[PDB]
This record gives structure tokens, sequence and C-alpha cells, in this order.
């Protein structure tokens, strides 16, 4: 959501060689990945 | 282009001794003065120009499928605006039904 | 799958097994190692060199271009396109700002008017001065005028390139090309610089 | 409140120094010798660090701020 907020205020400046659309998509894909912490609730619900 | 006065046909443009001369298939020949000094032209980024979306931006406040945003319109003080994101640079425009439009246009 | 990086269902194996030429490669890449081992340690040095080697043709800096049948004389008021008659205001400034870049005596009746994309000039970090040198170093058979580099929005930067008579003296013995054909061929060369 | 204020300041600095990483305010790309650009006063050890030497981060930014602002506005138009 805060990447979208940066877009609304025009605070997303893409680097050289990337358009704003391509840089925004790159930021969203990176920001929407499960961390390594996701197994902490998973492993607490199971008995290995 | 130049339209023949006599037969209203598309006259053929040629260049003689530093002048643009239009000659028609009916023999009528005229010379352009100022407005015919445009051999060719091209416009780049035609897919994101402001003249592309004029109708769409005008109709955006009434289209019910557009994304709304919780912001106050500075003209009519309506508490919601219509947010659109056009172009490859993702230009954000806020529009309202009263005629307000961000970017001052 | 996007253009230039197409590694979708079998394409790259087909590029190898069919021995397709370099012109038909949709996913060609290349790895370059910096000459100085000290430079390759620092990321910023490698970052600016990477942006140094990136094909920015003169075409992609242009929003629109116009080909005009005009000749420019400093004193004589030649005919000019009415929609672009306001260009003369910054032409006088250019003449008084460059006492060495005077218009030649063999300017042909062909003008190319250019309106630079100021947004692309900012994102790619390309100055007006760099563009002028690149075009004047590659096209000696043209005379180039430009407006002032403005930092205020709403006023564009205009590049004006005048074709000299020697542009047609290159090869006009091949009469199968009218002067309109060479001028169109020249602007293609200018844009692909 | 402190978290959001510090995040605003840090994100603004990060955006400014990511824009002017290879881009040079004086035009073109950075010309780096002796670890310092010659067109501007940029240092190599400031582009990715804004905490170890804050003063040198609060000077370069204070030199090309409004400049940066006009370019940011220009990109977000038309
Ligand atoms: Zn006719
Ligand atoms: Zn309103
Ligand atoms: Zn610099």
């Amino acid at each position: 959501e805060e990447i979208n907020n940066r877009l609304l205020h025009g605070d997303i400046m893409p680097p050289i060689g990337l358009t704003t659309h391509d840089f925004y998509e790159k930021l969203q894909l990176n920001a929407l990945k499960f961390p390594d912490r996701i197994l902490k609730p998973i492993m607490n619900s199971i008995n290995p | 282009m130049k339209i023949c006065k006599a037969c209203s046909s598309c006259m053929v443009r040629t260049y003689v001794d530093g002048n643009i001369i239009f000659r028609c298939s009916c023999g009528e020949s005229v010379q352009g003065d100022s407005q015919n000094l445009l051999v060719s032209s091209k416009v780049y980024h035609t897919g994101e120009m402001e003249d592309k979306y004029k109708i769409f931006i005008k109709n955006a406040p009434f289209d019910p499928t557009n994304c709304q945003i919780k912001k106050d319109c500075p003209n009519c003080h309506l508490d919601y605006l219509t947010q659109i994101c056009i172009g490859s640079q993702k230009i954000i425009i806020l529009v309202c039904r009263c005629g307000y439009m961000s970017n001052r246009g | 799958v996007a253009g230039g990086t197409n590694k979708s269902g079998i394409v790259r194996p087909q590029e190898i097994f069919s021995a397709k030429p370099v012109e038909a490669e949709q996913s060609s890449e290349m790895l370059l190692r910096l000459k100085n081992p000290e430079v390759e340690t620092n990321k910023t040095y490698a970052q600016e060199i990477a942006n140094s080697i990136e094909l920015i043709t003169f075409e992609r800096l242009i929003l629109q271009w116009h080909l005009l049948y005009e000749t420019y004389s400093s004193t004589k008021k030649n005919v000019m396109y009415p929609d672009f008659a306001s260009d003369v205001e910054w032409m006088t400034d250019f003449l008084e700002n460059h006492p060495l870049l005077q218009p030649p005596e063999d300017i042909a009746n062909w003008c190319i008017r250019l309106e630079l994309n100021k947004t692309t000039m900012i994102l790619k970090s390309i100055s007006l001065e760099s563009i002028i040198n690149s075009l004047r170093a590659k096209h000696p058979n043209t005379y180039i005028m430009h407006s002032v580099e403005n930092t205020a929005s709403g006023i564009p930067i205009i590049i004006r390139i005048y074709l000299r008579e020697s542009a047609f003296r290159r090869s006009t013995n091949t009469r199968m090309a009218t002067d309109e054909k060479i001028a169109v061929n020249v602007v293609d060369k200018l844009l692909n610089s | 409140k402190k978290v959001q204020t510090a995040l605003k300041a840090s994100l603004e600095f990060n955006t400014f120094y990511a824009f002017y990483e290879s881009r040079c305010p004086k035009g073109g790309l950075h010309d780096f010798q002796d670890k310092k650009c010659v067109k501007c006063g940029l240092f190599t050890y400031i582009i990715y660090d804004h905490l170890s030497q804050p003063e040198l981060v609060h000077d370069y930014y204070n030199n090309y701020k409004d400049q940066y602002d006009k370019e940011k506005m220009s990109i977000r138009s038309i």
C-alpha cells in the first residue's frame, strides 16, 4: 500500500533504463513475497 | 494537402527553383504561400498524449467502473475523487463531476 | 516473455539448434568485465559505466519532428511555416550567442524542426549541450540551431537542423531520387544517430 | 509518530539519492575521480549511506533540493 502512496504523490522516480510502470511493477513483486518467518506459525501448528 | 479550386481534386506537389508548386490533373497550377511548407511530420508517444485521453478523462467522473479515492474535492467539497493512472510513466489524475481535475487542466 | 528477453517456451534452444543469426535472437545477452580490478570493487563506478553503455538514439529523445521546405538567412526574411513562425524569437538569440556558428552560404530549402521530450532528457540525464555535439560531430553536412535549455515547464526545447546543399551533392548522379527523397533519407539518418 | 516522521525523512533522502545515483545535477552522468564527482560535490560513500556522516548528507541535499523538486514536478506532468 505504501508503494501506491508513493505513486500517488509522485515519489517514485525510476532509475536510468526503467520506466515508472516497470519500476512500480518491480517494487510490487518484491514487496509481495512471503518472508522466511512464514514457517514460524506453520511449524508451531504441527508436530514434526 | 492542396485541393484544386476547379475540380476539388488532390493536387500533386513538386518543387521548382526554391518554391512549392502544386499541379493538378486538370492543368490548374497554384503555388502555396505559407501553410503548405510541411513536407512530412511524425508524433512520438501517441499512446500516452493528453489529446488521446481527453474524452476518457472527461467521462471518468461518471464512469462507475473507475477507482475512487477518499480525498476532498477543492471545488465542490465532495469528499471523494476519481483516481486514474494513465501512461507508461503512471501519471495520476484526480477528477470530479463538478469539472475539477488535478494537474490544473 | 517480453521483447528483448523472450525466454518462453522453446525459443532459445531453437536459436541454438537452428543456428539462427544474431539478428533473429530474441534473448541475446552479454557480460562485460571492467578493465580495472580496483573499479570492479566499487558498485557506483560499475553503475555509472553500465549507464554509460546504453543505446540512446536521437529518435527516442524526440516527441515530434517536422520537415519544412525552408532556407534560413540572417538578414533576408524568408518564408516560414505559420504554426512555427514564433521560432524566430529564439533564432536571434542563437545568432548573438554564437559569433562563430554563423549560417553557411549553401543552405538548401529543407528544414527539420525538432521538439525534444524534456521528460526523457531528465530520466536519462541527457543535457542539451551533449546532443548538439553528438549531432554536429556525426553530420558535417548540416547546420543546427537550438533554443535555450529551459528549466521552466511549458516552454519546450527546439532543435532546428538545416540541410546544406552538399547533402545532395553526396550522390545526386543517381537521379532516381528527388530532393524530397534525400531529405527524408537524411532525417532517418539524423534520428538513428 | 516518531516512526512515521523518521520514515518520511529517510524515504525522502533515499528517493533523492536514488535519483542522483548516476544522474548528475550538472547534466549527464557522474564523473568520479578521487572518490568525488567533479561536476557536483557528490561522494561515493554518501549515495548508499545517510547515517554515518549525516552532515555531508544534509549539505549535498541542501545544494540541489529545489532543482530536484522542479525535475520531480516536470516528470509527473503531461
Ligand atoms: Zn484540378
Ligand atoms: Zn468536485
Ligand atoms: Zn556529479
